[PDB]
């Protein structure tokens, strides 16, 4: 269900990471597979050829925590207006204090230790529940 | 601009915005609102410093690119009780433990 | 309208009401000072800053900037985080 739609008319973007992470953007295929691009790293952009209706969404290319373009989950390049380029601009999103707190967690503790620390069960399920486009586009869907 | 303030005296702490532009005075009616204390029973200081009535918050070094949401700036604040001022105190925070091992 | 949060050693922290009905923990204690015997001050700090900067930061398109938090704290304000549900 979440997939480009094969438009062939091009439709220039700039990819605008103003994040403090490097980004990964994710194209989602005609299939809807995601296919991984490369990475802009932090306060970079880049220039690039996409199509009219194709589907994109871009996570952190280490951790693969979720970030928002234009504000939202899915950015889709439009028609452009007298030869200007779309912007994408991606961000961070406001995360919830536990999903932060989880990240920084993650980012200090390799997986095989996450049972050794003292908090509960579901915890420790949370922990090991990484953030993964699979499970968002299920989510998106 | 907004400035982000952490106003403490003791172990109280008050979070609250105000202007770059606003005057320490209209900080003290900001802390009358909240602790009941009237501007003339009160002091407050940037570190050390006893901080001028008339000025603003930014001459008194409290910015936009400093005193932020997620980290904001400390003013400390002390009571006249009676006929003279307590001396300027803050409680600390406590202290967080040993990082486990595994971190 | 401000309410105000005790840590487990004491700290009193005043906040903004809405700020702190952010969480659904403690707009269920208020339904006006709510006592944390779990929650050291080191901690409930930021929790503090963390409604600021929500309250600052949703619905902005003016760049967002990380919420920094220390390793030192990381584990017990995660616990803090899930009790409070925020
Ligand atoms: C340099 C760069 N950094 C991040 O992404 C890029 C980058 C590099 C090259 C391209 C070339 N354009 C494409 O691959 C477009 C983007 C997307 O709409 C799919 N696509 C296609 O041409 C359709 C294909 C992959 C040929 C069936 C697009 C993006």
């Amino acid at each position: 269900v979440l997939r480009s739609v094969n438009s062939r008319e091009p439709s220039q973007v700039i990819f605008c990471n103003r994040s403090p992470r490097v980004v990964l953007p994710v194209w989602l295929n005609f299939d809807g597979e995601p296919q991984p691009y490369p990475t802009l790293p932090p306060g970079t952009g880049r220039r690039i050829h996409s199509y009219r209706g194709h589907l994109w969404l871009f996570r952190d290319a280490g951790t693969h925590d979720g970030l928002l373009v234009n504000q939202t989950e899915l950015f889709v390049p439009s028609l452009n207006v007298d030869g200007q380029p779309i912007f994408a601009n991606i961000t961070l999103p406001v995360y919830t204090l536990k999903e932060r707190c989880l990240q920084v967690v993650r980012s200090l503790v390799k997986p095989e230790n996450y049972r050794r620390l003292d908090i509960v069960r579901s915890l420790y399920e949370d922990l090991e529940d990484h953030p993964n486009v699979q499970k968002d586009l299920e989510r998106l869907t | 601009m907004d400035v982000f303030l952490m106003i403490r005296r003791h172990k109280t702490t008050i979070f609250t915005d105000a202007k770059e532009s606003s005057t320490v005075f209209e900080l003290k009616r900001i802390v009358e609102g909240i602790l009941k204390r009237p501007p003339d029973e009160q002091r407050l200081y940037k570190d050390d410093q006893l901080l001028d009535d008339g000025k603003t918050l930014g001459e008194c070094g409290f910015t936009s690119q400093t005193a932020r949401p997620q980290a904001p700036a400390t003013v400390g604040l002390a009571f006249r009780a009676d006929d003279t001022f307590e001396a300027l105190c803050i409680e600390p925070f406590s202290s967080p433990p040993e990082l486990p091992d595994v971190m | 309208m401000y309410v105000k949060l005790i840590s487990s050693d004491g700290h009193e922290f005043i906040v903004k009401r809405e700020h702190a009905l952010t969480s659904g923990t403690i707009k269920a204690m208020l339904s006006n000072e709510v006592n944390f015997r779990e929650i050291p001050s080191h901690v409930l700090s930021k929790v503090c800053m963390y409604f600021t900067y929500k309250v600052r930061y949703t619905n902005s398109s003016t760049e967002i900037p990380e919420f920094p938090i220390a390793p030192e704290i990381a584990l017990e304000l995660l616990m803090a985080a899930n009790f409070l549900d925020c």
